[PDB]
């Protein structure tokens, strides 16, 4: 039945006109099973038969799931129809469910022609069910309700099923619904006995609006696949994830695997791609047979015995604390878990290593802390408390001092090494009774011919030429030179527009091998004094 | 009362803006907000087939316990046809300054029919567990710029009797606020406003004290060959600004591969350049004036230890304005506090001698400060910012501002 609701004014996008593609030519078989199904549908209103008036049309098609059924493509359509607010493309996480005692879905599939479309828009969904060859006219109909596969339904089916259930969340709002889809999951910690009457009440409410009542056949119960997950009445878990097993990949095979293995590195501690990802160097085509060397095989090998290990998580208590602690894997890499009871992990996850211009990190940790900030305010609409692996001090110290503004929300210090540090941090002023290096570097940006050295006041003096380089790297050299040859305790003089950048940031990691180098060797020495002047 | 037909600039299409997450303490906040709202007729609820949307989300200024509703119409002003309010000089040149919040005036006029649904604005939901709760305008909507100008013939009307009983005091209408200034003695000022909130409930700056602090360079017992270096970068770089500043003769000091540490005497030649850029430095470049058809750009840097550094400016090194702002009691451990304080407090003295807001380039990474700003925001307007890498140089030059 069509549900009583009023219709959403829709409208074709500005100034265009509705669509006029042609009929595909179908076989007498198929355009006999169309008609026996749209007979069907003109008798339950939704469709119908119209006439010459319409200059519009559509393609409509007959596919076999095993009986004959429609499929009318609405592409073109859909590129001529307004745009509509996003029919909520927001994906929830297992992580924010609040845990119910009870849990019921219900379905609501065809309710998709349960819905009167703006009978203004109507015209526009008007398409031909072809006769025999060519010969006589074909049979021509326009659509009542919302049609599958047409821009605005999910979004038009959304917005009505939302205004229908306004009243019954007022009567009983210690019910939790969600709409996903053609689904709608109630939830609530009543007991089943009185769950199982509201969710009775509940159809028996959505019945009154023409959106009928699914089988018992067709009704699905715990736990629950969705997107992916498997829910549970006391946690969740990850759908079983398999790695294909073989004796031959290719190209393409080790892409998609890698794909799998990098989403999956996420959820489990441990999945590595390095060795697999070396398979695709110098590749030739997607269907090239790469044979897995050895440590690829010990290696895909190794993440099959992971993917085989249980992991969980559990359902959100709104009167728990909201922790999160962070742990670097390795430079560039951190790995996070937010919980609220200890072990009982409610996400978990990982940002991988970057490579770019140069950074620290300090600065890194705290992009870390911010990128979870916003992934719990979304999911739980607070921040947790940090617990991370960095010491008051350190902090304290680089924060207060770093040129932009940053910021950690309420944190401790967890012990749990590796620590996250500075690893050098350059003097204020010069150090007195060490060597004073006055540094140049230059270079034909042209020929790319340049020398790059010093002249210390102690008399120590160098000069390097280097085939194929540029203005930036000579200096850079200079001042890679300088901190080579000298002690312990160096001062350092240049003009390079570069390191007046290191001496404000300090950056303990870059993409450039050579800033890298320099970094190195800053690390090491145990006082260094970096002064920049006018060139 | 009728509605006056409020346009999009031609070609404009309404604003589409995303909704940030919202923490739940402030989704709760505005839900409350708008359900009475939507009783008063004030908003309505609308369809999917309203595909703009502006982002909303709640502060709180002065009372504790009450939660404010902010509308970010920045996009939609931007979008919205031209008309506005005249700017007094005489501002400026007040003693005392008091802003007022009227947004509340508008929600007694009705908003055109049909430029409704470029209102749209959306309550997000946490986890998604549920769609968001959109919303359009039916009447002026606060922050928005078409409201104070359609709402332009009743404030000079019942403006009228205050300025006329009053004609010694300037009110100055921006946005949501109005800005009244006297000379009067404190307490006859403050008292001077009330008559005027009574006035208006039936319907403290001080600009002479902002100074415009000069460069100071360093003096000293001894110069190093490093302090020399310093000086002279700076100088160099200043010399961007003034053209008289020269390094000539302190640069010959450095002729030489000494130790960093070592002690120069400064020859007379250095002396005279050193005094030479003094007296350049005492008074701001010559003329620079404000440009009222170009934008103004407000350029911030941190200083460190709770100290900030700002330049109003139109042109590069044609400053309108500089100043130096320190951390509130309060702010010790948080950046993003200081920096939304300073952005407001440069916001209010930009309008209150100019009329208008600056553009900022704020020494912050974007995500730092979109996701968590409005925890200190308290003002009814909202600037324009765009986020930079603060120059080493422009730093180490303003970090020697007077005090
Ligand atoms: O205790 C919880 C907490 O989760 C929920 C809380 C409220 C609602 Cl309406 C749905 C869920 C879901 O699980 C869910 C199922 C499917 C899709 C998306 C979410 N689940 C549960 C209880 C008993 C049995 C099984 C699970």
């Amino acid at each position: 039945p069509i549900s009583p609701i009023e219709t959403v004014p829709v409208k074709l996008k500005p100034g265009m006109d509705g669509p006029k593609v042609k009929q595909w030519p179908l076989t007498e078989e198929k355009i006999k099973a169309l008609v026996e199904i749209c007979t069907e549908m003109e008798k339950e209103g939704k469709i119908s038969k119209i006439g010459p008036e319409n200059p519009y049309n559509t393609p409509v098609f007959a596919i076999k799931k095993t009986k004959w059924r429609k499929l009318v493509d609405f592409r073109e359509l859909n590129k001529r129809t307004q745009d509509f607010w996003e029919v909520q493309l927001g994906i929830p996480h297992p992580a924010g469910l609040k845990k119910k005692k009870s849990v019921t879905v219900l379905d609501v599939g065809d309710a998709y022609f349960s819905v009167p479309l703006d009978e203004d828009f109507r015209k526009y969904t008007a398409f031909t069910i072809p006769s025999i060859n060519n010969e006589t006219p074909g049979i021509r109909y326009q659509y009542n309700v919302l049609p599958q596969g047409w821009k605005g339904s999910p979004a038009i089916f959304q917005s009505s099923m939302t205004k229908i259930l306004e009243p019954f969340r007022k009567q009983n709002p210690d019910i939790v619904i969600y709409q996903y889809m053609d689904d709608l999951y109630v939830g609530s910690d009543l007991e089943i006995g009185q769950h199982r009457t509201k969710i009775e009440e509940l159809r028996q409410h959505l019945l009154r609006w023409g959106l009928t009542t699914p089988d018992k056949k067709h009704q699905k119960e715990p736990p629950f696949l969705w997107m992916g997950y498997e829910l549970h009445p006391d946690k969740w878990t990850v759908q079983p994830i398999v790695l294909p097993e073989k004796d031959s990949w290719t190209v393409n095979d080790i892409q998609k695997l890698v794909g799998k293995l990098n989403w999956a590195s996420q959820i489990y501690p441990g999945i590595k791609v390095r060795q697999l990802c070396k398979l695709l160097r110098g590749t030739k085509a997607l269907t090239e047979v790469i044979p897995l060397t050895e440590e690829a095989e010990l290696e895909l090998a190794e993440n099959r015995e992971i993917l085989k290990e249980p992991v969980h998580g559990v359902y959100y208590d709104p009167s728990k604390d909201l922790i999160a602690e962070i742990q670097k894997q390795g430079q560039g890499q951190w790995t996070y878990q937010i919980y609220q009871e200890p072990f009982k992990n409610l996400k978990t996850g990982k940002y991988a290593r970057m490579r770019g211009a140069h950074t620290n990190d300090v600065k890194q940790l705290t992009e870390a802390v911010q990128k979870i900030t916003t992934e719990s305010i979304v999911i739980w609409g607070k921040t947790p408390k940090f617990k991370l692996p960095i010491q008051k001090e350190t902090w304290e110290t680089w924060w207060t001092e770093y040129w932009q503004a940053t910021w950690i929300p309420e944190w401790e210090f967890v012990n749990t090494p590796p620590l996250v540090k500075l690893w050098y941090q350059l003097e204020k002023e010069p150090i007195v009774g060490a060597e004073t290096f006055y540094v140049d570097g230059a270079a034909n940006r042209e020929t790319k011919l340049g020398k790059a050295g010093y002249v210390t006041n102690r008399g120590r003096q160098k000069v390097v030429t280097l085939t194929d380089t540029t203005n930036q790297k000579t200096e850079l050299q200079a001042i890679y030179l300088a901190l080579q040859d000298s002690g312990l305790e160096v001062n350092i003089v240049t003009d390079s527009q570069y390191a007046l950048g290191i001496i404000q940031a300090q950056p303990d990691q870059s993409e450039s091998e050579l800033v890298n180098q320099i970094i190195e060797q800053l690390i090491k020495k145990e006082k260094v004094y970096l002064a920049w002047v006018p060139a | 009362i009728e509605t006056v037909p409020v346009k999009l600039k031609p070609g404009m299409d309404g604003p589409k803006v995303k909704q940030w997450p919202l923490t739940e303490e402030k989704i709760k906040a505005l839900v409350e907000i708008c359900t009475e709202m939507e009783k008063e007729g004030k908003i309505s609820k609308i369809g999917p087939e309203n595909p703009y949307n502006t982002p909303v989300f709640a502060i709180k200024k002065k009372d504790s316990t009450k939660w404010r509703k902010l509308v970010d119409f920045r996009e939609l002003n931007k979008r919205t046809q031209d008309f506005g309010i005249p700017h007094p000089a005489g501002l400026k040149k007040k003693k005392s300054v008091t802003v007022l919040d009227v947004g509340d005036a508008y929600f007694s006029v009705p908003l055109d029919e049909d430029f409704r649904k470029y209102t749209a604005f959306t309550i997000p939901s946490i986890n998604n567990e549920t769609p968001g709760i959109r919303y359009q305008y039916n009447v002026l909507p606060q922050g928005w710029k078409g409201s104070p100008a359609i709402f332009q013939s009743s404030m000079t009307k019942i403006l009228e009797p205050f300025r006329k009983q009053n004609p010694d005091i300037v009110i100055y209408q921006y946005m949501d606020d109005l800005y009244v200034g006297s000379d009067l003695e404190i307490g006859q000022h403050r008292t001077k406003i009330e008559e005027l909130r009574q006035h208006l409930l039936r319907w403290e700056l001080h600009p002479d004290k902002w100074t415009v602090q000069p460069i100071v360079l360093p003096e000293k017992d001894s110069w190093t060959v490093n302090d020399i270096q310093k000086l002279v970068g700076k100088l160099n770089w200043a010399s961007q600004i003034y053209p008289g500043i020269k390094v000539r003769q302190l640069c010959k000091l450095l002729r030489g591969t000494k130790a960093l540490t070592e002690v120069i005497p400064l020859t007379e030649e250095a002396e005279l350049e050193l005094a030479e850029n003094r007296e350049i430095l005492k008074e701001p470049v010559h003329g620079v004036y404000y440009d009222p058809s170009k934008d103004l750009i407000a350029e911030i840097q941190k200083q460190g230890q709770g100290q900030w550094t700002y330049q109003i400016y139109q042109e590069p090194f044609k400053n309108l304005k500089t100043g130096k702002y320190a951390r509130m009691r309060g702010a010790h451990t948080n950046d993003v506090k200081q920096l939304t304080e300073a952005v407001q407090k440069i916001t209010t003295e930009s309008i209150v001698i100019w009329g208008k807001t600056p553009k900022f380039k704020l020494p912050i990474q974007k995500e730092t400060w979109e996701t968590w700003w409005t925890e200190y925001w308290q003002a009814t307007w909202i600037p324009e910012w765009e986020f930079v890498n603060t120059p080493p140089l422009v730093k180490l030059w303003y970090q020697l501002e007077k005090e």
